[PDB]
């Protein structure tokens, strides 16, 4: 997936392989092997072939791929881009209002009289009133380096769809 | 050799006790009057005259002329130690608040002292300032070829720590210095707090500084 770094429904190598299987008609032979009672020793192998055919897909999305899905997904992509962009703009404005409208080196320091520092004296704050408006006592800190044996597990896959023609073929299969 | 503590005490004696009959015979203690003015901050610069010092200790004048920087420091320290006896803007506000915290001597020092040279010393030309006169008070004549604009020279830098709310001070002597970064106070070091220091130009002592070049007539 460094080289197959491919977008939502661009045909991956696996998609092209499945489409080649469809065009060659070997899917019909796999169906014959699974449906026929005469050669059931190959049923385990054919199960393995089918399990390797379906890897990106999940059944709930696959069963709903009607013939008119392409136009729907065009409009859905435009809507998703619109909401993503609006969300990013909102996040940008929250960050912009968090910091001040003066430049970074515009100095000035404050004392919060009612708030003890880690010592006995009151805390001296340097990042401006706009950072004090929503004050947090970990603004300047970095995260901790959790060790390797303590780190949480992560997802081995992300849901790129296969190409729509391949999705139609897989639904029919 | 010298016992600079005894020298400081003798300097205190001179400053306390000298009088010169100014204003037609009023017997004014000139340095006591100027000490009152310094203590009240109505005066900032004190030009002590070594001709006046010669009238009760020529040996002290010789020691000053031979080791002038040391005695400049000693005279300044004696004056600062004597200002409360005669104590009848922004940095003043900061010194007031630091006194409130008490309730950095060079920062709290808000005056300056200079030696007006003795008349026995002939005014040299620039060429006659030999290497034997290094560290010694000399009088030099010349034409002022060029003068720079007045610039602020840091005397005592003042920092504030973000994590522990403590002020730290850094006296400056050399023409260059290392600005402090991480907080040295033990409440930061022992707690490994990662607290850093921000220079406070408002609450740090600057001084007017000017570079010029004299030239021979
Ligand atoms: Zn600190």
């Amino acid at each position: 997936l460094d080289q197959e770094k491919k977008i939502d429904d661009d045909a991956s190598a696996h998609d092209q392989l499945l489409w080649a299987i469809h065009l060659s008609g070997l899917d019909d032979l796999l169906l014959f092997l699974a449906s026929s009672s005469a050669e059931e020793q190959w049923s385990l192998h054919v199960l393995e072939i089918v399990s390797l055919m379906f890897r990106d897909q999940n059944p709930e999305q696959l069963a709903g791929v009607g013939q008119g899905r392409l136009a729907q997904e065009r409009s859905a992509d435009f809507a998703e881009l619109e909401v993503l962009r609006q969300r990013e703009m909102a996040e940008k404005k929250t960050r912009a209002l968090q910091r001040g409208n003066r430049h970074s080196r515009f100095g000035g320091s404050y004392i919060v009289q009612g708030l003890k520092s880690i010592g006995e004296r009151d805390l001296i704050f340097h990042k401006g009133l706009h950072n004090l408006r929503n004050y947090s006592s970990d603004l300047g800190k970095q995260p901790k380096k959790v060790p390797k044996r303590r780190q949480a597990a992560r997802e081995l896959s992300i849901q790129r769809r296969s190409a729509l023609n391949v999705r139609l073929f897989l639904r029919d299969f | 050799l010298k016992d600079y503590a005894l020298e400081k005490e003798k300097v205190k004696k001179f400053l306390q006790e000298f009088y010169q009959d100014d204003e037609l015979g009023k017997k004014q203690f000139k340095y006591g009057n100027q000490l009152v003015r310094l203590a009240h901050r109505e005066q900032v610069a004190l030009y002590v005259d070594l001709d006046d010092v010669a009238e009760d200790d020529p040996e002290l004048v010789d020691s000053i002329c031979e080791n002038a920087r040391r005695y400049a420091k000693l005279f300044a320290d004696a004056v600062q130690e004597l200002l409360p006896q005669y104590k009848e803007d922004v940095l003043d506000v900061y010194i007031e608040h630091r006194l409130m915290m008490e309730q950095p001597a060079e920062l709290m020092r808000r005056f300056e002292l200079y030696f007006q040279g003795p008349s026995s010393n002939k005014p040299r030309v620039i060429r006659e300032v030999r290497a034997d006169s290094v560290g010694k008070l000399v009088t030099v004549r010349g034409i002022v070829t060029r003068v720079s604009e007045v610039k602020p020279k840091m005397v005592v830098a003042t920092y504030t720590c973000d994590q522990c709310g403590a002020e730290t001070y850094q006296p400056i002597q050399s023409p260059t210095f290392m600005p402090l970064i991480m907080c040295p106070s033990q409440e930061c070091q022992t707690n490994r707090s990662g607290g850093r220091l921000y220079l406070q130009t408002r609450g740090s002592r600057f001084i007017k500084f000017q570079e010029m070049k004299m030239q021979e007539h």
